[PDB]
């Protein structure tokens, strides 16, 4: 019954690292959807006190060996450097690309981009204080300028999931419409990110329902290292890990030994999608600087990708059926019990237990504190009965969603036995470098825990080891 | 639908109002110099009619309104010439002044009724 | 256009500017007019001349004044044209009564 | 505090227009709070509310709500603005929009009419430089009140010329957008533009209000560009 | 251009009939019409205004009624022209003769 | 013919009440007979400069149709040529018709259309 | 725009050579000029008439010719708009002044 | 800068400064006529006016550089036309011819002031 539209390429966001790519998509021609769930303009990108950060060069001389050098220096040594080769390789090809569109950059009173200091040794750019203000404000302007479509004011909820296991659209529901509908396409790109809304102070803002890891992990999508957090110096406002990819586009999982396989009809770009090119400290602007030059090669890597993997077929329209009685049990519940105080008691046990500090006794008590919690979670009543339209609804739908990102992290305090960048211990205050020297990974319907090796970043320079932190 | 604070409305309000009374007014001055000129016969009449104390207000009126119309046209005359510069206290110290001068040109017709 | 509606506006309130000074400082250093003076202050060329111009740079004034106000203000279209058509012959037979007027003296 | 909130109407599908049902809660005077902090707690009592809200701090002209008569950025404006001595608090929607949520109305013809300036630059192809463009700050440091429109739609359902009529006008920061993108001087298309403006009576429908300065939530010059727009075009019709 | 033409041609009509109405009524109530009679009911403001606003009307609604005939029928544009320009030439002169002759009474 | 900036209102099929189509029954059937244009007075003396009735049938006809939004265009892309008012509304090719055609009717509401636009 | 303002100034000076032959030619044909054949050879119609029209064409004509002056030779625009005022109301006045000096024989 | 052979320049210039100066005369001549004709009591005025050499220069220049306008006015109407040929002998024929025309029309001038 339910109306469908055959499409090339879906975006899950729409301004951010969801900008780039839908303009790539535009240009390439085919056609170029784009949801999301608020007005372009009104994204969490627009808070924008930070400046993207490029070395074009100054007055004084700036390679990318140099880029690369501090950019690994930054991330404590713990991650592969072949997206940091492409980033330092790109990215002012990319900058400047941006700077020809008129966004309006702060100059120097020769003509030049303006450069400024940050932590370590040379460029750390910035345009105003409203920097990414103007790149969402130019990316919504040049979305205006090709006319692609946005269908702004709606919802992802969950995807597809066939029996040979790929990915072929998505479906929606609305808030000017509020029907679903399914917009099915090979290529759905994952790239909306943020989670911190599960705690109680952080910089991000409610917006954020933490919906990338939502439809991932509950369709059973794995995710790498979700308790990378970094909080800003002392409030939370990163989530460094996030849905598995490459420096081309396509997410992974994994076969019961381990091995990372290419998953079909998934990608992934921005602050969601984790390369652990920020680690420990992000790289001032790299998640930034990861929504521009990482969704440009998203856009250059769009033929390599569907050529591979094309014309699929859909779950014997079957599968929809999945997120339909998801809404059906949405149907079932008339009383039970509100699910803000589930949402208070979750967030109260995450922010209580783990934050900068977890203890191990203390560590097992909050994961059965919320795993209980989890367990009577079923029974939740409804506070709005409104059939047209209300915010409530989708506040529901949020918790199904909030509440599992933050099981991830906490799992993960169970994994690492040390305190490695961010990641911090009391019992564990030191960092080793035997063991894990590689990626975590959350298997979502074992809801376990394995790990997943790294490179020592082998691309066009003579690597380097870790050094010492002094 | 209530804004409470609308000062400057007041003030470009009665420009079109007073143009639209003017509009009428000239047309009332044309009849008037009409009855007036014609002869001797009509002078002395047309001063008659001139005379009562319903038209001596209206004649006031007629030239008060004409000076408002008069002065708020300057201000927009200048003001877009660029001589006038923009912000608030310049906004509100232009009010404050052509309201005066129009209650000085006001008195002027009052004169001309006494 | 509307700068052609501009200019006219802007430059026919000069004329009308300089109009009003002067017969009103007539009026001001009138001194016990009389039907002679009256007569007298007008049989001239000057201010002959000069009225049948106020008149004239009046129309062309008011015609857009109110075609912006019945523009703005009165939406039904059949009314809003049969209302500036009165209001334009308004305007001509004021220049006209005028001539009939300043023309007999 | 504990206090009672009286709004424009908590449901519009309601087959009545009218509907100023009691909001009551009761809330601590020991601790501030923004609108935003009174909808939270609000919104668990009394269900059926709705409302657009994004950042907490203001940044991307989410609610630019106009209570009890006044506007303002909804993440700006405390109660205490609005529990003045006297009662009835007056947190109504905004004006002049189509009445198709709570307060989540509709915008179309506001972001349409932003829409029809052509916001955004354009080149012929002359490539006068050839890695990066060619700009002196003079121009930077008077082009820093252009780029923040936040679109809160503040000024443009403030100004009493676009009122009466509502698609003929173009609105102030309609008129921003295309000064931001005419004195960027990245670009050489600046007639097209101009006397595509001067066709439309838009421009001139302006009285100089000149209100919405001061009910601006950034504090932008909207007349400013009324006024050096007029100039040009006026140079060069004459 | 067109409906500018279409207006001038309805409103001048308009003006036009109301004359017409107006002038062979007093034909209709002439009563054995005299030259003191005649002069009486020109010499009139009513009278004077509203022929010279009839003559005006004539000349700004026969213009394009003959721009109109002469673009559809007389096919050469030389012709057309100095065609246009007498006819032209010919309602301006109405009109000042109409002056001349109504305010001379 | 049609034209579409690209919004989709709809999804998989368009919008539109039979009350337009009940309305529409008069235009999507000229056959192209040439009776009509040869038989309008006000079309001879001026054979390039005028539109013919069928000729706004057709205009009409992709006017009327909701199923767009480019009136205006149109409409002032007409008003500029003095095509439209070359009638005088002679009529007499509604009786010579041979599919017993309304080009008077489309005369009428587009007329009263344009003079509304550019009044 | 520009062809409009071509013709006008062809037609135009059309009048104005018909009117200087004529009105030249009465001074060639003058033969002892005296007051009594002045306003003889002025209180008619037709002189009457052709110096009414004279001077409005020479409005109508030298208005363009000025336009065309001034829109050439002085650069600055708040210079040359206020110039093209002065110049528009010396023509208009000129017009009236003829008025009042023609329609008063 | 210098061309050192503006042959058109000369026959051009004289046309737009003919102008300029003409369109000053007519205010000068319609001053002439009104005063004149109000009564007797002006006319001999009016001609004693006419009387000083001075004026006299003055009106025979005002005439001579009208006739000069008009013979020029005429040149651009027929040869817009298309009734003149075009050519360099044309041009010069036409500059010769009309030279003498003008100052043939100036002698006119000269004749009335005599
Ligand atoms: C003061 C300040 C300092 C900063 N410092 C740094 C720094 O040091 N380093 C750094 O890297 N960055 C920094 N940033 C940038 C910022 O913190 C983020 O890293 C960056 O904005 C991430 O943008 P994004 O494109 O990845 O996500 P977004 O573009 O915000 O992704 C969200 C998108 O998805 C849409 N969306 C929202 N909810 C849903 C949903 N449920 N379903 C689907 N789509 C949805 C949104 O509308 C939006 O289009 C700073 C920012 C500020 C304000
Ligand atoms: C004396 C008779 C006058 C008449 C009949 C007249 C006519 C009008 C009318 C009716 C209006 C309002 C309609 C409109 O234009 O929007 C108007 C506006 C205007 N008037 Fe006059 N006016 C007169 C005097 C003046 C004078 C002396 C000035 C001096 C500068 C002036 C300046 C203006 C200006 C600038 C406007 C446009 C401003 C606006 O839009 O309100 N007017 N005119
Ligand atoms: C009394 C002197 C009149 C003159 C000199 C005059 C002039 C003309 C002329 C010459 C035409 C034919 C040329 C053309 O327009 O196509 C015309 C057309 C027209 N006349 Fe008049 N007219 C007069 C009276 C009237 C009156 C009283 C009306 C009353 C309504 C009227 C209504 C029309 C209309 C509607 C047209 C256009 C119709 C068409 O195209 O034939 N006329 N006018
Ligand atoms: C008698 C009073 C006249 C006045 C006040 C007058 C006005 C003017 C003026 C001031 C100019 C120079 C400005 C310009 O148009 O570029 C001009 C140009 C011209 N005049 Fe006259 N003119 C008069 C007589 C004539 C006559 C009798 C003719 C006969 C054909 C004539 C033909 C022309 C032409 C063809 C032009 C345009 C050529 C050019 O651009 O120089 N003028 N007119
Ligand atoms: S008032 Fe200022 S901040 Fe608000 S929408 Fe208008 S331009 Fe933007
Ligand atoms: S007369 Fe009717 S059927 Fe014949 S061609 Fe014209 S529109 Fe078609
Ligand atoms: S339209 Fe009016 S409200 Fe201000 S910005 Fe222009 S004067
Ligand atoms: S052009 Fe004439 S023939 Fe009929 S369709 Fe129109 S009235
Ligand atoms: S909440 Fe986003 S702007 Fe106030
Ligand atoms: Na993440």
């Amino acid at each position: 019954k339910l109306p469908v539209r055959e499409f090339d390429a879906v975006v899950i966001g729409a301004g951010g690292a969801g900008m780039r790519a839908a303009l790539q998509i535009s240009q390439s021609g085919q056609t170029c959807a784009l949801l999301s769930k608020v007005f372009p303009t009104r994204s969490h990108t627009v808070s924008a006190q930070g400046g993207i950060t490029v070395a074009l060069g100054n007055t004084h001389e700036d390679n990318w060996e140099w880029h690369m050098y501090d950019t690994v220096k930054g991330s404590d040594y713990i991650g592969d450097q072949d997206a940091i080769e492409y980033m330092c390789k790109t990215g002012p090809e990319a900058i400047l690309e941006l700077e020809h569109m008129g966004l309006p950059f702060s100059r120097l009173d020769d003509g030049r981009i303006y450069q400024r200091p940050f932590g370590g040794q040379a460029r750390t750019a910035a345009a105003a204080d409203r920097t990414g203000h103007a790149l969402l404000h130019t990316l919504y302007q040049q979305n205006l300028k090709n006319h692609t479509t946005i269908f702004s004011e709606w919802y992802a909820l969950d995807l597809v999931k066939n029996q040979d296991g790929a990915v072929v659209g998505c479906t929606a529901l609305c808030i000017e419409t509020g029907e679903v509908v399914y917009f099915k396409a090979r290529a759905t790109v994952l790239a909306t990110g943020g989670a911190g809304r599960i705690y109680q102070s952080t910089t991000n803002a409610h917006i954020n329902t933490g919906d990338g890891v939502g439809m991932a992990i509950r369709a059973g999508v794995p995710v790498q290292d979700m308790e990378m957090w970094q909080f800003h110096p002392p409030t939370c406002h990163y989530m460094m890990g996030g849905i598995p990819t490459k420096v081309t586009g396509q997410a992974l999982t994994v076969n019961e030994k381990g091995e990372d396989v290419v998953v079909p009809g998934l990608f992934a770009v921005g602050e969601i999608a984790c390369v652990s090119v920020h680690g420990a400290n992000r790289l001032g602007g790299n998640s930034l600087l990861d929504l521009v030059v990482f969704g440009r090669a998203a856009g250059l890597h769009l033929q390599e990708s569907i050529a591979e993997q094309g014309a699929l077929r859909d779950a014997s329209e079957s599968d929809v059926e999945a997120s339909l009685d998801r809404l059906n049990r949405w149907n079932n519940n008339r009383n039970g019990e509100d699910p803000v105080a589930i949402r208070k008691a979750l967030q109260e046990c995450m922010q209580h237990n783990f934050s900068v500090f977890r203890e191990g006794d203390a560590m097992a008590k909050g994961l059965e504190q919320l795993k209980v919690i989890r367990e009577r979670l079923k029974n939740a009543r409804l506070d709005d009965t409104s059939s047209e339209f209300n915010t409530q609804r989708v506040e529901c739908l949020e918790l199904d969603n909030l509440m599992e990102t933050a099981y991830a992290t906490a799992v993960s305090a169970n994994f690492r036995t040390e305190s490695r960048g961010a990641h911090s211990r009391f019992d564990f205050p030191d960092r080793d470098d035997e063991n894990w020297l590689c990626h975590s990974l959350y298997l979502p319907e074992s809801e376990s825990m394995t790990r997943r090796s790294v490179n020592m970043e082998p691309k066009l320079r003579p690597a380097f080891p870790p050094k010492i932190r002094t | 639908q209530t804004i409470r604070f609308p000062i400057t409305a007041i003030a470009s309000i009665l420009h079109r109002v007073s143009g639209v009374i003017t509009f009428v007014a000239v047309g009332i001055l044309l009849w008037l110099l009409g009855t007036s000129l014609s002869s001797p016969e009509g002078f002395e009449q047309a001063s008659a009619i001139m005379g009562s104390f319903f038209v001596k207000f209206i004649m006031w009126g007629i030239l008060t309104a004409l000076a408002y119309h008069v002065v708020v046209g300057i201000r927009h005359m200048m003001m877009d010439f660029g001589y006038l510069e923009e912000t608030f206290e310049a906004g509100k110290r232009s009010a404050k002044i052509s309201f005066v001068i129009t209650v000085v040109l006001s008195l002027l017709a009052g004169v001309l009724v006494w | 256009n509307g700068v052609h509606d501009f200019i006219l506006v802007r430059a026919t309130a000069i004329v009308l500017t300089l109009y009003i000074i002067y017969m009103v400082g007539f009026f001001a250093t009138s001194g016990e007019l009389t039907y002679e003076v009256w007569i007298g202050f007008f049989a001239s060329a000057f201010t002959k001349v000069f009225t049948l111009l106020a008149l004239f740079s009046i129309l062309i004034h008011a015609w857009i004044g109110m075609w912006q106000v019945l523009t703005d203000y009165v939406k039904p279209l059949a009314l809003r044209l049969m209302l500036q058509l009165v209001i334009v012959v308004a305007l001509v037979v004021y220049v006209i009564y005028g001539f009939v007027v300043v023309w007999g003296v | 505090m504990r206090l009672e909130f009286s709004i424009y109407r908590y449901n519009p599908d309601v087959d009545d227009a009218p509907r100023m049902q009691d909001y009551t809660l009761e809330a601590d005077e020991g601790r501030d709070m923004m609108l935003l902090d009174a909808l939270i707690q609000l919104k668990e009592k009394d269900p059926s509310l709705s409302f657009r809200r994004s950042c907490r701090e203001g940044v991307c002209g989410s609610d630019g709500l106009n209570m009890n008569g006044k506007n303002g950025l909804a993440c700006i404006t405390p109660i205490s603005a609005l529990n003045q001595p006297g009662k009835k608090i007056v947190i109504r929607p905004l004006p002049g929009l189509p009445v198709i949520r709570d307060l989540v109305v509709d915008m179309g013809q506001f972001y349409a009419q932003y829409e029809k300036i052509k916001p955004y630059l354009l080149n012929n192809g002359q490539n006068p430089p050839a890695r990066e463009h060619l700009q002196m700050p003079e121009q930077r440091e008077k082009l820093d009140g252009l780029y923040e429109c936040i679109l809160c739609a503040c000024c443009s359902t403030s100004c009493p010329s676009f009122w009466w009529n509502p698609d003929k006008f173009i609105g102030p920061a309609g008129l921003l957008a295309a000064y931001r993108f005419l004195i960027d001087s990245r670009d050489t298309e600046t007639d097209s533009r101009l006397d595509g403006l001067s066709d439309a009576f838009s421009v001139f429908r302006c009285h100089s209000i000149m209100n919405c300065v001061s009910v601006c939530p950034k504090g932008l010059n909207p007349t400013r560009a009324i006024g050096h727009i007029k100039s040009m075009l006026l140079q060069r019709n004459a």
